[PDB]
């Protein structure tokens, strides 16, 4: 390094770089696959969040609803 | 940096929540603390604005008193009042912290002197002017004598055109707006105080009472590394800085452009 | 398009309607003053957002109230010029 | 020791270089190996072009050149009609010999503050008119 | 003629002139239009040869008091100043007829000039333009500055009288030939014949005998008598560094040949082509016109005297009087800005109050490419200046345009002077020396192209967009000087000629901070300094010549100019020298921190503070029946952009004196 | 730990500036720099006779100084702000005029705002009148503390203009 700090100049501080890279290329492959997992389901929020609520569904979408038995007890407990 | 900026942040969404959320009562009834803050927010206004006012003239003019005096050459002749009620405090800290190891803490206490308090003073008016312009906003958002009916128009809005004298910058959020120069003011200041106090203790101590030390001896002074980082004769390490320090430059100077154009 | 709307605090002394640089305005009969007419705003349309009526209007506060709304703009409220969205 | 034998040896606060000393000896060891004091740009973009008397090596206005350049690169200036000098200076020494003939008494310095008479005046004088 | 109409009853009516303010008082705002409006005598009460009255009157009050200004300098010349110690030796003492007080330790602004003298440093070049005019003597100073008071007092009587002489039926300022011909035959060329006289019969003898040594009051009280057949320019005084000034006085008797010539000739009608010019004569017999015209051209002499006053030396000891020719520069420079904006600003009232030329009816395509001529040289000027920031961070040299590097010849600069080579010294100084164009010459002079193109497009749309356009088409209707139009139509702020006008001050203020650099920089680095020994000198500069290698980046304009050149005024405090100078620094920066608090805010906040505020006093029972009110638009513009303007200023003045004075002493 | 320790004369930051070497170094070094300016303009010249007042000046001011309590860092002179009264450089006698005449300007002004009432009187100054509420503004503690008493100096806020309206009418 060639440093411009005059405490650097000074102290001598250094740098210091390791001989081997700390990850090798499977590593990273594992990691980036990880990121790939984070990066569709993102994809999938995002379009959620553009969307927004479709109060339609009860018309077509199969099941009848529900809601869970907690859920119903803080409803009638209130807020 | 991050904690006035939330700061102001929750200042702007008290305005928000005056603007759209909070449900006033009639006129004349004063039940809740938002009523109460209202019925008297133009007495808050006027104290707020005479505190202010005090410090500005007086951390001013004390500064200036030093900096003519210092230019002339006679420190001697300079005002500095000794942080009397900052040391009590921490000569209280210390006693009892110095029981406590009798039964080591650093930075925690600090030499504390005249240029201290007047920094201290600077600190307090840029917080006290800060706050001012956010409580204006909060408080005018709804009315106003200039526009009483600013309830019904958006949280930001342009103008209410030439009219009734001129009305710009009349919305809270370009109260916001306003006060956002003000907390990036008083921060700079804060982060000078530190900086500076932090680099040179002794300098800082003897010569920070006046505003040429500050100019001189933290500014120009430590500027030199950063300017020469890159230049005719070669780069360092710091080159990155010295470009990043002048494209910052340019932003400041453009935005100038939106601010007065 | 922005929203122009009027107050029976009017006195009807057509400053408003005066000032309109699009025409606007107009005097409606009405019997809530002595002037026996009251400002109206039927072209809202071509209302630009000047405040030229706000500016002439007398009463202690005013009559007559331009409410911008910045995210409805038309070409007549821009006064579009070079570019027709007709 | 050495810098070869520091830095084969290296520094670990956890097990061996508890001393600062040492810690520090091994910085300045690794920043001598490992740092360079410049860039090592090159000199030339450092020396002046214009003002320094080296312009014409940059041939920046080789289609008719400007004159009164001096075409040396060596860096000096030739001081511009050096003749006139010794020239002027004999001139304005004739001036002064006719002028100190035609009075015919020395040069006396003028009083910024002083008053002199006219040498017209038809009154006595009361300070020398010269 | 009537004198008796003339009473101080309307001294204290403080609004008659303006019906506006007849409603005396009823805010601050009416004190505000009161000063605004005070000079603005066609909007005010009265007929058009009250106008001229007024007009008239003015401009001989403003004579008058240019004449004092003039007979103060003198006496502070004659009574407090040097000038002798100056005279007998120019070199070691510097010019001061400046002196401050001790009242709070100020004695210490007081700088060692003289061994018996000790004051500031003036830096206006009246000790040489004294030399120059032959003035040697106190009494002769005096006799000066009696005159100046003389004239004072005649230019008075002068206004106050033609403020009843002239009555409604006065025509004699419309008759545009006669006093085009009177100014021309008279006022130029018969002033410069006479001054030419003055010069060969007064100024030639006692210069030349202050040249040789002499001293004698006898000789104190034969043309071409020293200067040889060397082209004048090309030789200047050996023992002064100037030009000859025969030299001088036969170009005045030149010039006002020339001017009686020109005017006999208009006179005879030689002159043809009327025809081309009648549609101006015609359409430009108006007040604001005129003024426009007249502000144009002195802009541009003041820009040519500031170039030519340093670079053709013809004062004595100017050349080598550095603190003198740089201020002498830089004040021209700002005035020939000021009233080219002036110009601007007269020419859009004067589109606003009278029809306009037809080159208004196709303003869309001119200020189009004139946007577009902006636009690209902006961006290639400054762009090749962040280029070379960029590419030397990355630290590749070789890709910068430079010298060194690509290099961008100015090949169209070619000289005209054909001076011998070399340069001319005086007494361990370069009085003058060629300036060598290079890569960084080629870069700033397009930066100064690029500035003052986009500071002519400000002034030309709001020149040509004063009546009307596309946004707003009663721009007329709505006036001259108005805030805008309304938050309508997207928002009409500052569609007023006003307006354009606070903005190409700004501008012009930007191109002239650059062009105050530029020569500052480029004059200490490769013209100014001292030299160490047919002989060859190595010429030692004050910068070192490194404006040729560092002003190719925005970061060598920040590191060598302002950050290194600004140890003099930022170390200036110990110094009683320039102690005031730093002080000043400081106060100018602040002044220009201060003025964006109006340049940025707006009039609501404040008249609502203001609101807020008076309840306070109306509780306490403190009621100011002036209501307070916050400053309108166009006030609060105006105020931002005057202290903008002035801190700017402030702080080029200080810097650049302070390095100067400390250089140079 | 003691009462005594309350005074600002018993603080370990501080020093009596004759007893500074800081101070003293401050102050020797201001007049050799006085000195060395008058060394270079001749023996018999005013503006040697006012250094010489200048470099008297310097040294009456450094012996009145000389009992102020300064840092033993920097040997300053301070000014002391507790409240003590019986103390060199105290903040309260000058605190204290300047409260009394800055109270003599408003209440002289309060007071003719009060006579004329009128935006006319304003403007043009009935000089009489301003100069007698001026000559009376003396007596304002006296007369404020007897006015704010007996309800003269504030009016209900329901005499004045609150602001602007934030609720629905
Ligand atoms: C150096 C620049 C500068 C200065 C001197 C001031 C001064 C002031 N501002 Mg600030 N202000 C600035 C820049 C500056 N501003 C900028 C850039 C903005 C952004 C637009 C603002 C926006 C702003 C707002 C919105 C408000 C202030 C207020 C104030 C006052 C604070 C109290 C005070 O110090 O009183 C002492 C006075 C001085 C120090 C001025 C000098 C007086 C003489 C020379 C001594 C004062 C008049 C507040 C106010 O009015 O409080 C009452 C307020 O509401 N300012
Ligand atoms: C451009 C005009 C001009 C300017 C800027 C100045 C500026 C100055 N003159 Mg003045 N002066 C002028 C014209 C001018 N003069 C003229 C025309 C004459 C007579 C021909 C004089 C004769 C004169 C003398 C004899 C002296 C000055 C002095 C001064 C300085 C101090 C003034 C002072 O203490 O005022 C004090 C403040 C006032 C008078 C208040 C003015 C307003 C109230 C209402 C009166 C100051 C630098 C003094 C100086 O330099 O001392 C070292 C000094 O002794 N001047
Ligand atoms: C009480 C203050 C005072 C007064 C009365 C004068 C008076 C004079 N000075 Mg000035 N001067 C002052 C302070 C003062 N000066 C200070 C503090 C300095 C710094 C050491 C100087 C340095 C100085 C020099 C070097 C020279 C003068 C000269 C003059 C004469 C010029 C005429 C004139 O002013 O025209 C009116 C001119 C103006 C109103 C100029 C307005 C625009 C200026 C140039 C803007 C520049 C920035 C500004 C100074 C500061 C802005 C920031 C600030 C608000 C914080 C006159 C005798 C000249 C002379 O010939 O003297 C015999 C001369 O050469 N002065
Ligand atoms: C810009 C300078 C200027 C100009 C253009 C004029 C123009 C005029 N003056 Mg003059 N005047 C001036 C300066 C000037 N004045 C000054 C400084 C004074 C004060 C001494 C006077 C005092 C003065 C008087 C007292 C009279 C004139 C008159 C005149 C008229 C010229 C007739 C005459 O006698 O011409 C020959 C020269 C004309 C309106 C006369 C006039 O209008 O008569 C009808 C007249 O009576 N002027
Ligand atoms: C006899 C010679 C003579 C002389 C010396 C002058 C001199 C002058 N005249 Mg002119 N004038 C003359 C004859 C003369 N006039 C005649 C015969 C007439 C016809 C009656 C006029 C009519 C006339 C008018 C109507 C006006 C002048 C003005 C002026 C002044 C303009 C200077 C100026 O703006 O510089 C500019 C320099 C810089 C910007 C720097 C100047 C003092 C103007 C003025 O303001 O006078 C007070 C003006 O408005 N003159
Ligand atoms: C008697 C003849 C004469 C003399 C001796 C001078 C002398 C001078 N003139 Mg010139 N001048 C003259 C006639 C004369 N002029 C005429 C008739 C006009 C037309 C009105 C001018 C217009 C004029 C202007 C506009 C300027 C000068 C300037 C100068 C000065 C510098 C010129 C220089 O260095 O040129 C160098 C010489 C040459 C290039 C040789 C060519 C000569 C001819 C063309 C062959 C100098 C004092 C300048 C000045 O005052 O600077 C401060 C300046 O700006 N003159
Ligand atoms: C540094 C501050 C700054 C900057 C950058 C500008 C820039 C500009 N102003 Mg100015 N202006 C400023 C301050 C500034 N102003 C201030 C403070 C004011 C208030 C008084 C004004 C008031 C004002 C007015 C009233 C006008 C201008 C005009 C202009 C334009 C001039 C022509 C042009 O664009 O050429 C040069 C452009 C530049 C130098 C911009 C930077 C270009 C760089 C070097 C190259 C870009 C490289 C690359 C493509 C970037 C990609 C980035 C991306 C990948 C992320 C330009 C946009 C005029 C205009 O618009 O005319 C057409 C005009 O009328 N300005
Ligand atoms: C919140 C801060 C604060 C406040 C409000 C006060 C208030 C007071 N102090 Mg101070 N004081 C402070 C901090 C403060 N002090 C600190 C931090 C110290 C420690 C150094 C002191 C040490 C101190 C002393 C030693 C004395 C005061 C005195 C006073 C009085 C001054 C007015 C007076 O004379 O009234 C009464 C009217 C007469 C008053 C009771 C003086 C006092 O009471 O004098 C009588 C006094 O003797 N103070
Ligand atoms: C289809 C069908 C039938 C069938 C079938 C049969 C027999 C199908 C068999 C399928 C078979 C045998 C499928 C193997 C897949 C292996 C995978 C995906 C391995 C991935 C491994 C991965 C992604 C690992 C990656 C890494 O971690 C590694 C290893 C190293 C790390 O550094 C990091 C990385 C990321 C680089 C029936 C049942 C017969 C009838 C039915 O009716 C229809
Ligand atoms: C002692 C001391 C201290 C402390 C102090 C304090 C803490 C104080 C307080 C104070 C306060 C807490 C006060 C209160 C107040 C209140 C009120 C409520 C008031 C009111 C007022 C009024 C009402 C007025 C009126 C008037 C007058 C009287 C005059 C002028 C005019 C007028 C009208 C303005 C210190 C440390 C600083 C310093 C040292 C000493
Ligand atoms: C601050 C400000 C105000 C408020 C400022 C006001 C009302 C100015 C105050 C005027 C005073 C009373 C004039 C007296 C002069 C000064 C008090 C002098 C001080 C001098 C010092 C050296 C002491 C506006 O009204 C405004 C309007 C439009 C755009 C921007 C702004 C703006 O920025």
């Amino acid at each position: 390094r060639v440093p411009g700090g005059k405490r650097t100049k000074e102290l001598g501080l250094v740098v210091p770089i390791p001989e081997e890279d700390g990850l090798t290329d499977g590593q990273i492959a594992a990691l980036f696959v990880v990121a790939l997992v984070v990066l569709i389901a993102a994809v999938d929020l995002a379009r959620s969040l553009y969307f927004g609520l479709q109060p339609n569904k009860f018309k077509t979408a199969k099941g009848k609803g529900s809601i869970t038995p907690f859920m119903k007890r803080l409803i009638e407990n209130g807020f | 940096y991050i904690a006035s900026f939330l700061a102001i942040a929750s200042h702007a969404h008290a305005a928000i929540t005056l603007v759209r959320d909070w449900v006033a009562p009639l006129e004349l009834e004063s039940s809740c603390t938002i009523a109460r803050i209202h019925t008297h927010k133009a007495a808050i206004i006027s104290h707020l604005s005479w505190v202010s006012l005090w410090l500005g003239f007086h951390t001013l003019a004390i500064y200036s008193h030093n900096d003519t005096n210092m230019a002339f050459g006679s420190p001697s002749k300079q005002i500095l009042i000794e942080p009397t009620n900052a040391q009590l405090i921490q000569e209280s800290s210390g006693k009892a912290l110095y029981s406590f190891a009798i039964n080591s803490f650093g930075s925690f206490i600090y030499p504390i002197g005249p240029g201290d308090l007047y920094v201290h003073h600077a600190i307090a008016l840029g917080l006290h002017v800060t706050v001012l312009i956010l409580l204006k906003g909060a408080l005018e958002a709804r009315g106003s004598k200039l526009m009483p009916d600013k309830m019904e128009h958006s949280f930001g809005f342009s103008c209410d055109g030439p009219g009734r004298g001129g009305t710009c910058d009349i919305s809270a959020w370009d109260c916001f707006y306003l006060a956002m120069f003000w907390m990036l003011n008083t921060n700079a200041w804060i982060d000078f105080y530190f900086h500076y106090k932090y680099l040179a203790p002794r300098q800082f101590s003897e010569s920070s009472t006046y505003l040429e030390s500050w100019f001189r001896d933290y500014l120009w002074f430590n500027s030199a590394p950063l300017i020469r980082a890159y230049s005719a004769l070669g780069t360092n390490d710091l080159s990155v800085q010295a470009w990043f320090f002048l494209l910052t430059h340019l932003a400041w100077a453009t935005g100038f452009m939106f601010l007065i154009s | 398009s922005h929203a122009v709307k009027i107050y029976d605090t009017c006195i009807g002394c057509t400053l408003c309607v005066r000032a309109c640089p699009t025409d606007v305005l107009e005097m409606v009969p009405a019997t809530v003053n002595a002037a026996k007419q009251v400002a109206s705003s039927p072209r809202v349309e071509d209302c630009v957002g000047c405040k030229r009526c706000e500016t002439a209007c007398p009463t202690d506060f005013l009559s007559i109230r331009v409410y911008l709304q910045e995210n409805e703009e038309t070409q007549y409220s821009l006064g579009l010029d070079l570019a027709d969205w007709s | 020791p050495s810098d070869e034998e520091i830095l084969a040896k290296g520094c670990d606060i956890r097990v061996d270089c508890t001393t600062k000393e040492q810690q520090f000896a091994w910085a300045k060891a690794y920043y001598r190996k490992y740092n360079q004091e410049t860039d090592g740009k090159d000199p030339k973009y450092s020396k002046p072009s214009t003002g320094a008397g080296v312009f014409r090596k940059f041939k920046i206005d080789w289609p008719n050149p400007d004159p009164s350049i001096p075409d040396t690169t060596d860096g000096t200036y030739p001081i511009r009609n050096e003749d006139f000098l010794p020239i002027w200076k004999q001139q304005q020494e004739d001036l002064r010999a006719k002028m100190k003939e035609y009075i015919g008494r020395e040069f006396t310095e003028i009083r910024w503050i002083g008053d002199y008479d006219n040498a017209r005046s038809p009154y006595k004088p009361h300070n020398g008119y010269y | 003629a009537i004198f008796r109409y003339v009473n101080a009853t309307l001294w204290s009516k403080a609004g008659h002139f303006n019906k506006a303010l007849s409603k005396g008082a009823k805010t601050t705002t009416w004190i505000w239009n009161l000063h605004a409006s005070a000079h603005d005598f066609d909007i005010q009460q009265g007929s058009a040869g009250l106008i001229a009255r007024k007009v008239f009157s003015s401009g001989l009050a403003h004579l008058s008091l240019v004449f004092f200004w003039l007979g103060g300098m003198h006496f502070h010349g004659a009574y407090l100043s040097n000038y002798s110690a100056w005279l007998k030796d120019p070199k070691s003492v510097a010019p001061s007829s400046h002196i401050a007080y001790s009242l709070v330790g100020q004695d210490i602004l007081n700088s060692y000039t003289s061994q018996y003298f000790s004051g500031i440093t003036i830096t206006s070049g009246f000790f040489q333009l004294y030399r120059s005019e032959g003035i040697v003597t106190q009494s002769q100073l005096k006799y000066a500055c009696a005159a100046s008071l003389i004239a004072t007092l005649i230019c008075l009587s002068g206004s106050y009288l033609h403020m009843q002489l002239m009555s409604k039926f006065t025509s004699f300022y419309k008759k545009f030939q006669s006093l085009s011909q009177s100014h021309l035959i008279i006022m130029f060329g018969f002033g410069s014949v006479s001054f030419s006289a003055h010069q060969i019969h007064e100024a030639l003898p006692i210069n030349s005998l202050l040249d040789s040594g002499i001293w004698d009051p006898q000789l104190f009280s034969a043309i071409l008598l020293g200067t040889p057949s060397a082209i004048t320019g090309k030789l200047l005084n050996p023992s002064t560094g100037s030009i000859f000034l025969s030299q001088v006085a036969a170009h005045h008797l030149a010039v006002g040949i020339v001017f009686i010539t020109l005017g006999l000739i208009k006179w005879c009608n030689l002159f043809f082509s009327r025809n081309a010019i009648l549609s101006l004569r015609l359409a430009y017999m108006d007040y604001h016109a005129q003024l426009s015209i007249n502000l144009a051209v002195w802009a541009s002499l003041s820009m040519v005297a500031a170039h030519h006053l340093t670079e053709i030396p013809v004062y004595p000891y100017e050349s080598t009087d550095y603190p003198t020719v740089l201020c002498l520069f830089v004040h021209h420079a700002c005035l020939s800005g000021f009233f080219t904006v002036a110009s601007g600003a007269h020419a859009s009232i004067f589109v606003i109050r009278q029809l306009p030329t037809s080159e208004i009816r196709h303003r869309d395509p001119i200020i189009g490419h004139l946007i577009w001529v902006c636009i690209a040289l902006g961006l290639h000027s400054f762009g090749l200046y962040c280029h070379n920031d960029t590419l030397e961070a990355l630290g590749r040299p070789e890709d910068t345009f430079c010298d060194n590097s690509i290099q961008l010849k100015p090949i169209f600069a070619k000289q005209f002077l054909g001076l011998q080579p070399g340069i001319e010294v005086l007494d361990g100084k370069i009085v003058r020396m060629t300036q060598e164009l290079g890569t960084a010459d080629f870069m700033v002079h397009h930066i100064h192209a690029f500035t003052i193109h986009v500071t002519l497009l400000i002034l030309l749309k709001g020149v040509l967009y004063a009546r009307n356009s596309r946004l707003v088409s009663d721009k007329l209707e709505l006036g001259f000087a108005y805030p805008c139009d309304g938050p309508g139509r997207g928002g009409t702020c500052q569609i007023s000629p006003w307006d354009h006008l606070f903005l190409a001050v700004f501008w012009m203020y930007n191109c002239l901070s650059v062009v105050i650099f530029h020569y500052f920089w480029k004059m200490q680095s490769d013209v100014w300094g001292s030299y160490v020994h047919h002989s060859s000198l190595t010429c030692s500069h004050y910068s070192q010549g490194d404006f040729s290698v560092n002003s190719i980046t925005i970061n060598g304009w920040l590191r060598n100019l302002l950050w290194s050149e600004a140890s003099q005024v930022i170390q200036s405090y110990a110094l009683p020298s320039i102690c005031s100078y730093g002080f000043i620094f400081l106060a100018a920066h602040f002044v220009w921190a201060f003025s964006l608090m109006f340049l940025f805010s707006g009039r609501a906040y404040w008249q609502e503070l203001i609101e807020s505020i008076l309840w306070s006093h109306h509780k306490l029972k403190i009621v100011p029946h002036i209501q307070p009110r916050a400053l309108s638009i166009s006030q609060g513009r105006a105020v931002g952009l005057t202290h903008y303007v002035l801190g700017g200023i402030g702080c080029t003045w200080a810097f650049i004196i302070s390095r100067m004075l400390v250089l140079t002493t | 730990n003691t009462p005594e320790h309350w005074t600002i004369k018993a603080s370990k930051r501080l020093e009596l500036c004759k007893d500074n070497k800081a101070y003293k170094k401050k102050f020797k070094d201001e007049l050799y720099k006085t000195e060395k300016q008058q060394k270079k303009y001749a023996t018999g010249s005013a503006v040697y006779a006012r250094f010489n007042k200048k470099i008297a000046q310097i040294k009456n001011r450094q012996e009145a100084y000389g009992d102020r309590l300064c840092g033993k860092q920097d040997g300053n002179p301070r000014v002391v702000a507790t409240g003590e009264w019986n103390v060199r450089a105290s903040v309260m006698w000058p605190a204290s005029i300047f409260l009394y005449t800055a109270g003599w300007i408003g209440w002289a002004g309060r007071s003719y705002l009060i006579r004329t009432n009128d935006e006319t009187k304003e403007l043009n100054i009935d000089v009489p009148l301003a100069l007698t509420c001026m000559a009376s503004g003396f007596s304002w503690p006296v007369a404020a503390w007897q006015e704010i008493v007996n309800g003269e100096m504030a009016v209900p806020s329901s005499q004045i203009h609150p602001g602007g309206p934030y609720t629905q009418s």
